[PDB]
């Protein structure tokens, strides 16, 4: 029923959501910069 | 690679982080709950767009079949760009996802759920007075290592995603039976 | 030695498996005296602390507390939904003592 | 310890909560000796700083100072909204104690 | 000096190369009291560590052991296919002491 | 404290605002003895870098130093855009003091 | 003070120039034994290396290697184009000293 149409809409958005996430992996981990951790400890 | 045909400029497909679906004023602008029906884009027309709609947004597989498309849906414009598209699941290939059910199987149209991110995008060619120009522009914030493998999603993944009505014949029978939501069939 | 973050946290006393297997929802960070703390919390409404370097901490601890809350900032930020914690459940709230994430 | 942003900023004196939910409008970083320093400004007019490393800072202070101008680095370049602010007023710009973004 | 991992590894005794040509599947990470360090498993079923900060360790190895948890913090999310790894193979699960990415 | 990069700047001799408003043009960065340094160009055609540290930096300056470095890799790298430079001017290339970036 | 890397390179006895104008093909990263070391490889089949850290170098030059070995792995995964190498052309791979990288 609109269950049939609302399962269709969450389960895109999960397939979506889990896309994006992947894409901020990729361009985010740009701007990572490490710690010299042996240098502030 | 995929083309699609827009009237979109580069720097608001950037501004917005990729050509977007209609309604969708920027991708990761999860502010909206985008109503994503791959059955309803499908069927969908929009004057002024190649179908982008119920958040997919179409491409060809072709940047003549592109062009075709930008010659019926945006004739007389003066410039309008057509993007070449790396694949990466994110994209559905409509008449396999659809089956005998494709609305328009001819037009063979492969679509990006949630709009094509603009790392996504290898580059544009303009297209002036309905002639393409051959150059290319290249999209340097394009990510070569991570698209170079990807491929389209497999039509399995998209089965249970068709968004046929629940009482479409479709859900009763194979292959989308044994991919039928709660709800449908 | 051990080869999983199950195995790993089974040889802990004090220690407990969460299947999160979600993203984190909120991420606070402080650098108040005393407090240099980060807190995350999920939608389940589990809240987890990666806790202050002190006195019950081995100094080898103590640059994995810094190397902890650099993987969950960036966690955080790009929205990678971690798989499972092991936690110390002898502290309010439970505090971190190893992250999995897979995929 | 506190579970919220909120909580953690109430334990010291001269603190305030501001909520921001926006995301940063400019960063400026400063090596100039004597000033050693990050300030942070919000479209709202709102200016913050993560004060220079001395006196009044304990011991333990020092590492978090650095992580906090790691994230509003990370922060400003991801443009992702900030959710609160709690910041010592006893001085202009008001400074960092904690920080809070949620996803 | 070596210009290559099958030349560097070649030098050691007990490693071994392993030519991955994949990503990451999971990555663990621990704080735990001498259990700090990295695990990263491939859906081959390999899983390798990175050793806790162990005896023999001169301090360029201190400071490399840092790095290569970095390494693997970042390839991991960012899905960066690692081509061979020389690990010891006399430790379980086996140890990295090398890595290399191509193209 | 000052609340903007012009403010900072005109607390200090020998300084000037260099307006960029653009992406940096080229990124060298150096390991040679002596001239462990930084030097970054823009299309403008200024020139400008970050000192090797020495006995004109107080301790502070030594990791605030390390950190303007991190940051001018990340802008390059990323092509992010730079609004305004305050650099002491008596100097070859001129050196840079303080950055700011505006979105 | 050079505004350049062949200005600064031309400074060093036993150094070279390489237009590399290329992003980098292969990384390797060793935390083994002796061999703390990065090597890279172009497709012109060029091998260079960051050199171990050793005694003769004194502290600016350990910090600054550290920063090198940084910046070669970031340049791989963001797949940037470096322009020139200034190496130390005495041992092999050649070493580098410096690094630029343009646009």
């Amino acid at each position: 029923g609109d269950t049939c149409n609302e399962e269709t809409q969450n389960l895109s958005t999960i397939y979506l959501r889990e896309y994006q996430s992947k894409v901020k992996r990729q361009i985010f981990s740009d701007y990572q910069s490490e710690v010299d951790i042996y240098n502030r400890i | 690679r995929l083309y699609r045909a827009d009237s979109r400029p580069p720097d608001e497909i950037k501004r917005s982080g990729g050509l977007m679906p209609r309604g969708h004023n920027e991708y990761f602008d999860r502010g909206t709950q985008m109503n994503i029906n791959l059955y309803d884009h499908a069927r969908g027309t929009q004057t002024g767009f190649v179908r982008y709609d119920d958040g997919y947004v179409s491409t060809s597989l072709s940047l003549r079949s592109a062009h075709l498309a930008g010659q019926s849906i945006l004739s007389g414009y003066s410039t309008y760009y057509i993007y070449v598209i790396a694949t990466a699941p994110n994209m559905f290939n409509v008449n396999d996802v659809l089956g005998v059910y494709s609305p328009h199987p001819y037009e063979q149209e492969v679509s990006a759920l949630g709009g094509i991110p603009y790392s996504q995008i290898y580059g544009w060619y303009r297209v002036n007075f309905g002639v393409i120009d051959e150059r290319l522009h290249r999209n340097r914030e394009y990510r070569d290592r991570y698209y170079r493998n990807l491929n389209i999603a497999p039509a399995e993944d998209g089965y249970r995603l068709a968004g046929f009505p629940p009482d479409h014949q479709a859900w009763r029978e194979e292959p989308w039976i044994h991919h039928a939501p709660q709800g449908c069939g | 030695a051990p080869q999983t973050i199950t195995e790993l946290c089974s040889e802990y006393r004090n220690t407990q498996i969460y299947t999160i297997n979600d993203k984190i929802l909120s991420y606070t960070e402080s650098m108040a005296g005393k407090r240099e703390m980060v807190i995350i919390t999920f939608k389940s409404g589990e809240t987890f602390q990666v806790e202050v370097p002190g006195s019950q901490h081995i100094d080898s601890q103590k640059k994995a507390i810094e190397r902890m809350k650099d993987t969950l900032r960036i966690t955080y930020l790009t929205e990678t939904k971690i798989d499972k914690l092991c936690v110390w459940n002898n502290k309010t709230p439970n505090s971190i003592a190893a992250i999995s994430m897979k995929n």
